[PDB]
């Protein structure tokens, strides 16, 4: 089921990993690495730790003020904001599984995919 | 008068030790948690308080 | 929480009835208690009637009196700190220091910083 | 009865000697968790000989 | 109960019970200054016996 | 039998005395995250006014939050280092760019509470 | 300076003809663990379920879920283990290994082989309870892992190569087989390691992604002390399989202490042993010797208690040491005698307990 | 009879002023938290039908 407050983080309720860079390779794949919310280890999106978020056991989070996000999130967090320091407001997007694209991010009532969203 | 002056304050500071036994104590507790060596205790004394259901049974007995 | 307990055992050590809020009052069935369920002894007084007969003694006591106002004016105090106040105290530390400075300098010629200050919350 | 108890603590104070007790073991670890576990016992302890001094301060004897 | 202050009308055995409690009032303030001194060296790790040179250990004595 | 310069050692009963017995990191808040209590923004240097608040509605329904300025942050880490928030909300970002959500977190278990056949705690 | 341990034992066994018996075993103990990461936890869950009887075959199953300082590692295997001769059992399964973030699948098709250097006559009339033969065992093993992952097709391409530039592949695997104090436990249990044979790494297509593929074939020779060479008939009592059989345990570890929990049922606990009378299985010997290794690091008391439960009808003629009390049809052990065997036992010792229970 | 019923009344309205106007509105929602648990338990294993009732606080202000 779910681990106990006592076993790693108290405030978090299954494991969570922050998508920390998404570099390209030579051939235009995007490499992704999540670091987890403690940090000392790097991984890649595997099928294996996928499996993971299909159950909920993790979840992984995509910070606003990244080097190479590509979209230009600061101007429509910024209009948000100002529909209801409003520049330096930072978020999580909580990237979710999409069967057909792999890991999509439903940003503004528009899914999208890491490749599309990032750099 | 005497009878009542001595009681007394041997009750009211036994109250008063029991209260901050278990503050001093819940006070150990916190510093445990934080490092982690809550889940690494043996001891029957803290091993059947660590479940979060059992909790909320003896508090709501 | 455990000021309630730790005063039914100053109430009840003291021979005060604690079955009733009133006991022995000249009132309607207040003295009917030591009859009513044969009592080999009569107590003080009830909850509320023992402020009133028990204090017979300590206002006849010049000393036990100064010990009622001191004790009692230590325990409002309380309430000073214990509402949820501590940033109104603030703005008003802030008007006090304020204050300050403005009658030292207009006054005197030496300036008066003293930056009032406020306890925490915890 | 001060003999008689200076015998039963003696007696008591080898066996704990030769054989510490295990009970409790994460409190040698920290002096907090220690000195917080006797003062919950000491507050029973007042407790009861507030307890036992309105009974007897009034005994015949 | 101990037989240090007694009850007594007669004004002799109110001098003479004085003269009990101011003897066992001295007797404890010797008493109290060996535990004060025997209290600083303890804290100051200063537990050196004035005597015999050579200092004690906490851990093995 | 000779022997070399002795050792000096003396650790159990001995009548010895014995002796004594940069810009390069940063920090954000998780917007979604903060409950604006500023525990926070107390630890930023008051000369520094990095950490702010943020108004948008009642303070009784999370209408406030707390944010870092970088252009005034001078990377100091006193937010971080005392581990003050309690919802995770600040953060850190390494010079590589890790996340670190608290200082130092507890190892994770597995969990299972231990019976016995015939003791006090049975079945 | 002394710790203390607690545990508690159990086993109910039934009447007639039957092997069956239901064990259960609880303990306590207050000293770190050997392991060099801590916390270290772990479950294990077994499960045979007799297919046919006829063909003997039936399906066993092993789940591995443990953490390592924080680091999730399950092992997963589904096998069909059957008796071919009497010293050659093969065995089909699948199972799957993952790390982390990292897991990958293997499918096997492997053969058992196990000779005994002599068989006399003499010993078995002259000896009516033996422990020690001395033997061999020959394992051909047919392992195929897709290679879908980054790293799969590295620690292939790697092997592959290594092979090829050096010599000495055969003996010097043995020093990666068994990874760190795994080396020291061979010599412990007087086992030898042969030197691995690659019949072939040749990669076969297939229908998901490429799959490195090994045929290799080892063996390795007891003393007498292996159990899986001494008692290669006892371990698999296939045919005694009447019903599904599960054995199920767990423990916790970190650097305070060790709590474990182990239960379940399975056949092979009784064994006949001559003149009418039945018996408790010899202890193994290998978790024993096995156990010596990490079991004297640090002094302990202490206090365990075995409760044994017989069939109707069955009292026992025999046991040392003896048992302390007795409950009609239960017997119990504890103290003095039982909880030095204990200490014996858990520090390494393997000197015998026997229980001989006849109608 | 009337006077000091008032008298009673009186002061028990006023103390309860107390529980809302301290600094423990964080400690009464949790508490309502455990109150609507152990209620919803309590329900859950006398009656078969589970009924939950989820306590209320006041805010603050
Ligand atoms: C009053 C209600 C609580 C209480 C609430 C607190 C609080 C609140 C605090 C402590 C703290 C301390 N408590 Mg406590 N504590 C109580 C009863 C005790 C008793 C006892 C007589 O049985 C002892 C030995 C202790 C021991 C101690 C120390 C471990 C620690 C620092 C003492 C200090 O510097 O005091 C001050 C030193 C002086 C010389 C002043 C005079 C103190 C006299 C000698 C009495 C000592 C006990 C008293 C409660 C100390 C705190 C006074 C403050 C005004 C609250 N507590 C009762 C049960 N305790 C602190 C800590 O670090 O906790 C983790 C802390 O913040
Ligand atoms: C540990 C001592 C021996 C050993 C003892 C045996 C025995 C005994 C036999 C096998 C046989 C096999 N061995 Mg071998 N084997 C060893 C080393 C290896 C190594 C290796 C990594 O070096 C490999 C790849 C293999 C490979 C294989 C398979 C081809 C085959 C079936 C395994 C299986 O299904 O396990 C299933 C997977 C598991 C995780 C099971 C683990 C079980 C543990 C060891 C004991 C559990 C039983 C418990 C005490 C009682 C439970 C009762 C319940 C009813 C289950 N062996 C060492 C050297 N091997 C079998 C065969 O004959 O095939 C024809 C068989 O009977
Ligand atoms: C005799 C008991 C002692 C005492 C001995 C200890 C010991 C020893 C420890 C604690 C420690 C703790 N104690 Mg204390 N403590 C005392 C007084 C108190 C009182 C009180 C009643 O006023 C309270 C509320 C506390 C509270 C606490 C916490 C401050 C602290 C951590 C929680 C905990 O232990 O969870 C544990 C609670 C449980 C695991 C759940 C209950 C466990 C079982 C059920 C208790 C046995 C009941 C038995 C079945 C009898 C039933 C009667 C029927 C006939 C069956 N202490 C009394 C005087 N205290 C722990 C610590 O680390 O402190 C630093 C710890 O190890
Ligand atoms: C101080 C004395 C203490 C004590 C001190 C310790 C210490 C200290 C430690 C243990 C450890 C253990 N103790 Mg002990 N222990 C005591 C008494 C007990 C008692 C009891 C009272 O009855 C019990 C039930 C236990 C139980 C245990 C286990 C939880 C654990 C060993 C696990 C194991 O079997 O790994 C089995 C391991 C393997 C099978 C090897 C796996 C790796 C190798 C490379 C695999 C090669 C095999 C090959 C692949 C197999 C076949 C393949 C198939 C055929 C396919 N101890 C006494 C009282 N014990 C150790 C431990 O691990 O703790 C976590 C440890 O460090
Ligand atoms: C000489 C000391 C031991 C002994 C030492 C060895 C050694 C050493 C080896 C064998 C080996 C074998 N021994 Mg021899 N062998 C003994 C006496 C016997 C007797 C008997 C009737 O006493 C029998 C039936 C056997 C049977 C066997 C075979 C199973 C096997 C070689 C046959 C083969 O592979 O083709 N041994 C004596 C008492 N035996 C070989 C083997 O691999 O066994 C597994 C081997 O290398
Ligand atoms: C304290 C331990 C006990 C003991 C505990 C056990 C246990 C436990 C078991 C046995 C078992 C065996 N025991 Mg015993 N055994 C003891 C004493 C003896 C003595 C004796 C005269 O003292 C003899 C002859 C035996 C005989 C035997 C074998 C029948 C059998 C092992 C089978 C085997 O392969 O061995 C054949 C011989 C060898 C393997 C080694 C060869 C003999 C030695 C190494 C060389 C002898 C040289 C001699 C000096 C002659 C001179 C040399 C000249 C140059 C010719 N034991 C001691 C006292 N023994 C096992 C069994 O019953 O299984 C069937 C078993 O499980
Ligand atoms: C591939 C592995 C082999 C295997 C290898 C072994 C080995 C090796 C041993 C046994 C042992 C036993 N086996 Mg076998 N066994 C297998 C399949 C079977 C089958 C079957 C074919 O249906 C049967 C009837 C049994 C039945 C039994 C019992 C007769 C006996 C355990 C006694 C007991 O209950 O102790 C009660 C105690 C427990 C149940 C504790 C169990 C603890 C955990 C769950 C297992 C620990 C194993 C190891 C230390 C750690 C795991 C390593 C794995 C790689 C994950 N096994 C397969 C074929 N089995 C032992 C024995 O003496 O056999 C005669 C023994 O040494
Ligand atoms: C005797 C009790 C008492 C006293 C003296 C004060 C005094 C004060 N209060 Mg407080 N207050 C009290 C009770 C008291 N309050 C209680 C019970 C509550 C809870 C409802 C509050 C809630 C409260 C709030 C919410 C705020 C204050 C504020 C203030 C200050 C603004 C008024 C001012 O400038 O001068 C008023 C005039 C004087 C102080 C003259 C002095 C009167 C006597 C001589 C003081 C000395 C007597 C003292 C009791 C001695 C103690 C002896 C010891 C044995 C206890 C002032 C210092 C405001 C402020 O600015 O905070 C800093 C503020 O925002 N009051
Ligand atoms: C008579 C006064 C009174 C009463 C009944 C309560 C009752 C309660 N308090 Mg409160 N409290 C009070 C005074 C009181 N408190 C004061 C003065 C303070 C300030 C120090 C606090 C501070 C406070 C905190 C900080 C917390 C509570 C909590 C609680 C609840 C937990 C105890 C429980 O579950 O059952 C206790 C047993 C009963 C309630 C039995 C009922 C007793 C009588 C019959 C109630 C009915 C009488 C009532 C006065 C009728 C009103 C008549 C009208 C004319 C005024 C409980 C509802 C905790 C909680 O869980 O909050 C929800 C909590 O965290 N108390
Ligand atoms: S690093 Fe220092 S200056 Fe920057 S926000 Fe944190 S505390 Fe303030
Ligand atoms: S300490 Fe945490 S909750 Fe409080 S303002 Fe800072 S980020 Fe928000």
């Amino acid at each position: 089921a779910v681990s106990g407050p006592w076993s790693g983080n108290a405030v978090h309720k299954a494991e969570k990993y922050f998508i920390t860079s998404a570099k390209r390779d030579r051939d235009g794949k995007l490499q992704i690495e999540l670091v987890p919310a403690s940090g000392r280890r790097k991984l890649s999106p595997t099928p294996e730790m996928i499996r993971r978020l299909i159950d909920g056991e993790i979840e992984i989070y995509i910070l606003t003020t990244q080097p190479d996000i590509a979209i230009d999130m600061n101007k429509e967090i910024i209009d948000m904001e100002n529909r209801y320091g409003v520049k330096w407001t930072m978020r999580e997007i909580p990237v979710f599984y999409h069967e057909g694209k792999g890991l999509c991010v439903e940003l503004h009532n528009k899914i999208y995919t890491l490749d599309q969203f990032f750099k | 008068v005497v009878t009542n002056l001595i009681v007394f304050n041997h009750i009211i500071c036994g109250v008063l030790y029991v209260f901050a036994g278990v503050y001093h104590g819940g006070q150990y507790l916190l510093k445990i948690q934080l490092n982690g060596m809550y889940n690494q205790i043996k001891s029957i004394w803290i091993t059947k308080g660590r479940d979060q259901e059992v909790q909320v049974k003896i508090l709501g007995t | 929480w455990g000021i309630k307990g730790l005063s039914a055992v100053c109430w009840y050590i003291d021979g005060a009835w604690i079955a009733s809020m009133m006991y022995g009052v000249p009132a309607a069935d207040a003295k009917a208690w030591d009859s009513i369920a044969h009592l080999h002894h009569h107590y003080t007084s009830g909850i509320f009637y023992y402020f009133w007969t028990e204090t017979v003694t300590i206002f006849s006591s010049s000393h036990l009196s100064t010990i009622l106002m001191i004790g009692h004016l230590v325990w409002f105090i309380s309430f000073a700190v214990w509402f949820e106040d501590r940033g109104s105290r603030l703005e008003g530390a802030d008007i006090q220091t304020r204050t300050i400075r403005w009658l030292g300098k207009k006054f005197l010629n030496r300036d008066v910083n003293f930056r009032f200050p406020v306890l925490t919350i915890s | 009865m001060s003999f008689v108890f200076a015998v039963i603590f003696f007696a008591l104070g080898i066996y704990w000697w030769n054989n510490p007790p295990n009970a409790a073991i994460h409190l040698n670890d920290d002096m907090k968790a220690a000195f917080s576990v006797h003062l919950t016992a000491i507050g029973y302890i007042n407790i009861a000989l507030g307890c036992i001094a309105f009974v007897a301060f009034q005994q015949p004897s | 109960s101990l037989g240090i202050d007694t009850y007594s009308t007669k004004t002799a055995d109110l001098e003479a019970a004085g003269a009990r409690l101011l003897g066992w009032a001295a007797f404890h303030f010797l008493v109290g200054s060996v535990l004060i001194f025997g209290g600083w060296r303890h804290w100051t790790h200063n537990l050196t016996n004035p005597f015999t040179g050579r200092c004690g250990n906490f851990r093995d004595f | 039998k000779p022997r070399l310069a002795s050792l000096g050692v003396t650790l159990g009963r001995s009548g010895v005395r014995q002796e004594s017995a940069k810009a390069k990191k940063h920090y954000f808040i998780i917007e979604n995250l903060c409950v604006g209590c500023g525990l926070c923004l107390d630890k930023c240097p008051p000369k520094v006014n990095a950490i702010g608040y943020k108004f948008y509605g009642d303070v009784q329904e999370g209408g406030f939050r707390c944010y870092i300025d970088q252009a005034a942050c001078i990377s100091c880490s006193a937010c971080f280092s005392g581990d003050e928030c309690p919802s995770g909300a600040l953060i850190e970002v390494l010079p590589d760019g890790e996340v670190l959500d608290f200082s130092y977190t507890p190892p994770e278990r597995l969990d299972f509470d231990l019976r016995f056949l015939h003791r006090f705690h049975r079945e | 300076d002394v710790t203390t341990a607690h545990s508690d034992y159990e086993i109910v066994l039934e009447g007639g003809s039957s092997s069956w018996g239901k064990v259960k075993a609880r303990a306590k103990v207050n000293a770190p663990p050997a392991s060099p990461l801590l916390p270290a936890d772990c479950d294990v869950k077994l499960n045979v379920k007799p297919l046919d009887p006829a063909k003997g075959f039936v399906r066993i199953s092993a789940v591995f879920e443990s953490i390592v300082d924080s680091t999730k590692n399950k092992l997963t295997i589904e096998a069909d283990i059957a008796n071919e001769t009497k010293e050659r059992r093969i065995s089909v399964g699948e199972g799957m290994v993952s790390v982390g973030d990292f897991s990958h699948t293997f499918s096997f098709e492997g053969s058992v082989v196990n000779l005994f250097y002599y068989r006399s006559d003499a010993v078995r009339r002259n000896v009516p309870n033996p422990i020690y033969m001395q033997g061999r065992q020959f394992h051909d093993i047919l392992m195929k892992v897709p290679l879908d992952n980054n790293d799969l097709i590295d620690t292939w391409e790697g092997t592959v190569k290594a092979i090829g530039s050096t010599g000495a592949f055969n003996d010097w695997i043995r020093d990666f087989w068994f990874i760190g104090p795994a080396f020291t436990a061979l010599n412990e249990g007087g086992q030898r390691i042969s030197r691995i044979e690659v019949n072939g790494l040749n990669t076969e297509s297939g229908p998901k992604g490429p799959v490195g593929v090994s045929r290799w074939r080892f063996s390795h020779g007891g003393s007498g002390m292996v159990d899986s060479i001494s008692r290669w008939a006892e371990l698999f009592p296939s045919d005694k399989l009447n019903r599904p059989a599960q054995v199920e345990a767990g423990f916790r570890s970190d650097s305070q202490g060790i709590e474990v929990k182990v239960d379940g049922e399975f056949p092979g606990v009784s064994v006949d042993a001559g003149g009418g009378l039945r018996r408790i299985l010899n202890h193994p010997l290998i978790p024993l010797v096995h156990h010596g290794m990490v079991g004297k690091f640090n002094n302990f008391n202490v206090d365990a208690q075995l409760k044994v439960v017989l069939p109707k009808g069955y009292k026992i003629r025999y046991a040392a040491p003896q048992y302390r009390s007795q409950n009609l049809e239960e017997y119990r052990w504890s103290g003095g005698a039982y909880a030095r065997w204990v200490e014996h036992v858990c520090k390494g010792g393997v000197g015998q307990f026997e229980i001989l229970y006849a109608q």
